[PDB]
């Protein structure tokens, strides 16, 4: 319904966010019936967006479609139709325009950067009725959305999953522009070093154990809060391997008991058998001394007879005890038959196991793109919360398709290196040089500077870009503090299909820990014969130093002993990445590090305010801001996540440069 | 509040293989060392009791002899006083023991006689002399 336009705006529908509280102080504090109202207008203006986004969404639109009480207050829904339009919550991504923009135009924002964040702010400022242009090092759009194309191939290098659409601004977006969304099969078959599937058996054994002892580590950070070690923080692999050293050693102290439970009772026949041994020589003697007294013809004096009858007596007491004590006997050589049957378990892992369960791992380190060592115990997976409902889609088309689509009509100059940014009390220059001849140098003047510079080129010593002031400490550290991690693609180009094509992707368990990243697993994603092989963990920054054939020769291989070594053609057409070696990336996305928090992810969204020129005149405007996958705490290392970066800081710009007249 | 189930994860444990860069290699051989000390220590009262298993071959069943079914009469042959008093001599309280002896009057009967005939045996002195050894 309309709450259902709540859900897909990521908001609470029953609730004022804190971003509305801000906007709309009176109503958040004023009587819960107006609360009421207003997230009424709220949730039916979202709605009325969502269900047509290829047209913009007018303030006349949507008031016309309110029905009394809720259209009684015209100021009421202007200010929520203006609030929304701001912060891109409508009226964002490529729809077609009512209102023709305005001729002349506020303002003047230079963007570092046409990377999806870049684009999705410029088109928002532009939508504005402001002046934007972007800056661009690559010969094309989108950064981190790299597209292969050849012929028919078709293939991303980079972003290539929408993790689906419940809740994802993504979304829209397929909505308004042509995307050949198709849905991932999530069936992973496993085949070892040597070509042989794993057998349902394992696969499932070790994948449950995978699953269990990442809650272990879960339990161990926030129950007992198992959360520094020799004075630095823990990381998620180093308690991964805490927990499975607690599980050895349980195996152990389980056998240990167990044989000693075998020892406790094997001494107990030691001590019975000893009895018994020395009551058989008892029953030897008295058998011989009842022997010699029968052994006297009768007729026999009493005391002579009384001998006779006594050691009879005695000769069946020491009887009983003889059959009470085999009878008991028996009883023990039963239950050392009953333990010696029951053996605890062997091992906690054997080296096929420990193998798969390092594919299992191998997975994860491409999930975060990094190794399992350098995560934060506490904090990798605070984003959990905010996942999407549904299932996980690629585009088929290429993903590119959607940065391009996003460039239509924007100021866009490629070939650009930014290379200084200056920002004063008074306006930036942002000073750029020409890729090709670098000699060739640009001077850009702006009343605000939009930086979505990856957190990797952010990060890079000596620095690619100065900043003049410098950024502060605050900054800065938080930059050292964030993980910028890695992971690369191999795309496979074929005439043929040769593989299960009712499989999307298939793994490839790894020999080594040290190796579990190398071409660990294969995506079937595309109409055409193409399978994308990928290297992540610590395998990921190593494969870098590696020629094409050899790595695409490591690939052969590896699908010659799953396919068989005479049904893999050569491959036409061959792509390896290498992003931690892209000067414009430095890496992939970011990982929350061992000793950073997702709060170090808001640090890097805080704009930067110069100091006075004047000494003692008023505290500036601030002039240079922040966007990109690595600023936005709740969708990080996402496309989704840089887009809504992108729209957040749009907003935040127009709000400083245009005024927010919708906060009365 | 607790782990998985099967996951073992006490705080003692924790600490105990985080206390330095080894100490995980390090309680992980004293327990390898404690199982193939208590494996061997299987395997030798193993064979100190399959000795003493050879030892007791043949039972005792050379040894044992028949039982004496006998009907458990009133009277007190003047035999079957005697045997009474050199059965308390030898066997002091347990009346069992002397039925057993005896053969042919209850435990009860038995009793009765330390009572009847405890004058005349003097069985008091009998005790006594008993319990000397
Ligand atoms: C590298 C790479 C990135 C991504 C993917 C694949 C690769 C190889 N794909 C993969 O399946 C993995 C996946 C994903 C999903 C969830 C997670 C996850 C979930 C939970 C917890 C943790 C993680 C992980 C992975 C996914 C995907 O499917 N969909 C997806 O959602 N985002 C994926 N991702 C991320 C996405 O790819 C990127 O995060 C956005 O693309 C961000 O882009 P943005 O920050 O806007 O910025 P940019 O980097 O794109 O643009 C920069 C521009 O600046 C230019 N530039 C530089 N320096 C200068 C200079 N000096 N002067 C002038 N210009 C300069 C640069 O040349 C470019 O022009």
């Amino acid at each position: 319904g309309v709450e259902g336009a709540a859900f897909q705006s990521r908001l609470p529908h029953d609730r004022m966010t804190s971003q509305e509280a801000a906007c709309f102080p009176d109503i958040i504090s004023g009587p819960q019936q107006t609360q009421k109202v207003f997230l009424f207008i709220r949730n039916r203006t979202l709605q009325l967006w969502l269900d047509n986004p290829k047209i913009q969404l007018t303030f006349e639109a949507t008031l016309q479609q309110l029905e009394a009480p809720y259209n009684s207050d015209t100021v009421l829904v202007h200010r929520v139709h203006s609030y929304l339009e701001r912060h891109g919550l409508i009226n964002f991504g490529i729809y077609k325009r009512i209102k023709p923009l305005p001729t002349k135009k506020t303002g003047k924002v230079i963007i570092i950067g046409s990377g999806v964040s870049g684009l999705a702010a410029a088109r928002q400022l532009q939508s504005f009725g402001m002046d934007v242009t972007l800056l661009e090092a690559r010969d094309r759009v989108g950064g981190r959305v790299a597209t292969f194309r050849k012929g028919n191939y078709v293939a991303d290098l980079g972003a290539m999953v929408v993790t689906g659409l419940g809740g994802n601004p993504m979304a829209v977006v397929s909505k308004q522009v042509n995307m050949e969304l198709a849905k991932i099969k999530q069936k992973c078959p496993l085949y070892e070093a040597n070509g042989q599937a794993v057998p349902k058996e394992k696969d499932e054994m070790v994948e449950q154990e995978f699953n269990r002892l990442l809650e272990a580590t879960s339990y161990l950070s926030h129950q007992l809060d198992f959360n520094v070690l020799n004075n630095k923080p823990v990381s998620l692999g180093q308690a991964l391997e805490v927990v499975i050293q607690l599980q050895e050693k349980h195996v152990k102290d389980e056998q240990i008991e167990h044989w000693k439970k075998i020892v406790k009772t094997q001494e107990e026949l030691k001590e019975l058998l000893n009895k018994m041994v020395n009551l058989k020589e008892k029953i030897k003697e008295l058998h011989q001394q009842y022997k010699e007294a029968s052994e006297v013809k009768p007729p026999r004096d009493i005391t002579a007879e009384f001998l006779v009858k006594s050691k009879h007596r005695d000769l069946t007491a020491l009887c009983k005890e003889y059959d009470e004590l085999a009878e008991t006997q028996g009883k023990l050589e039963e239950k050392l038959q009953e333990l010696e049957a029951n053996p605890p378990s062997d091992v906690y892992l054997s080296s096929r196991d420990r193998q798969i369960l390092d594919w299992h791992f191998a997975n994860l380190e491409f999930a975060n793109a990094t190794p399992l060592s350098t995560l934060s115990l506490k904090h990798w997976d605070q984003d959990d919360d905010f996942e999407f409902t549904g299932s996980h889609l690629t585009v088929r088309n290429g993903y590119s398709c959607v940065p391009v689509a996003l460039a239509e009509g924007l100021d866009i100059k490629l070939n650009t290196a930014v290379r200084q940014v200056r920002y004063t009390a008074s306006g930036c220059e942002v000073i750029a040089v020409n890729t090709r001849s670098t000699s060739q140098t640009f001077i850009y003047k702006c009343d605000a500077v939009l930086c979505t510079l990856p957190l990797g080129v952010l990060k890079q010593q000596p620095p690619a870009v100065q900043f003049v002031p410098p950024l502060p400490e605050w900054k800065t550290s938080a930059v050292q503090r964030m993980g910028f991690g890695n992971l690369n693609k191999v795309v496979l180009c074929f005439d043929r299909v040769f593989w299960d094509p009712s499989v999307n992707l298939f793994g490839h368990v790894g020999s080594t820990t040290a190796s579990r990243g190398e071409l660990f697993l294969f995506w079937n994603l595309y109409k055409a014969p193409i399978l994308l092989a990928l290297v992540a963990g610590e395998a990921a920054g190593i494969m870098e130093n590696i020629s094409d054939d050899v790595i695409v020769g490591r690939c052969l291989a590896i699908l010659k002993g799953i396919f068989g070594s005479s049904a893999v053609p050569q491959p036409k057409e061959t792509v390896v990445s290498r992003w931690r070696a892209d000067p414009w990336a430095r890496g992939s996305y970011s990982y929350v590090a061992a000793g950073s928090s997702g709060n170090d992810y808001d640090l890097m969204a805080q704009p930067i305010t110069p100091g006075p020129s004047i000494p003692g005149a008023p505290q500036p405007i601030p002039r240079l801001f922040f966007a990109g996958e690595h600023t936005i705490r709740n969708y990080p290392a996402t496309v989704h996540g840089a887009l809504l970066s992108g729209l957040r800081e749009a907003g935040r710009i127009a709000d400083q440069f245009l005024g927010a007249m919708y906060t009365l | 509040r607790k782990p998985p189930k099967g996951m073992f994860l006490s705080q003692e444990d924790v600490e105990a293989v985080s206390a330095n860069a080894t100490a995980a290699t390090t309680v992980l051989r004293q327990l390898d060392m404690e199982l193939v000390s208590v494996k061997r220590q299987i395997q030798n009262i193993k064979q100190t009791n399959s000795a003493l298993k050879e030892k007791l071959d043949g039972g005792i069943e050379p040894y044992r002899l028949p039982e004496v079914i006998q009907k458990c009469n009133a009277r007190w042959t003047t035999e079957e006083q005697l045997l009474a008093v050199q059965a308390i001599r030898k066997y002091g309280r347990d009346f069992q023991a002397i039925s057993d002896v005896i053969g042919n009057k209850s435990v009860v009967q038995v009793k009765n006689f330390f009572v009847n005939y405890r004058r005349r045996f003097n069985i008091d002195e009998v005790l006594q002399e008993w319990e000397a050894e």
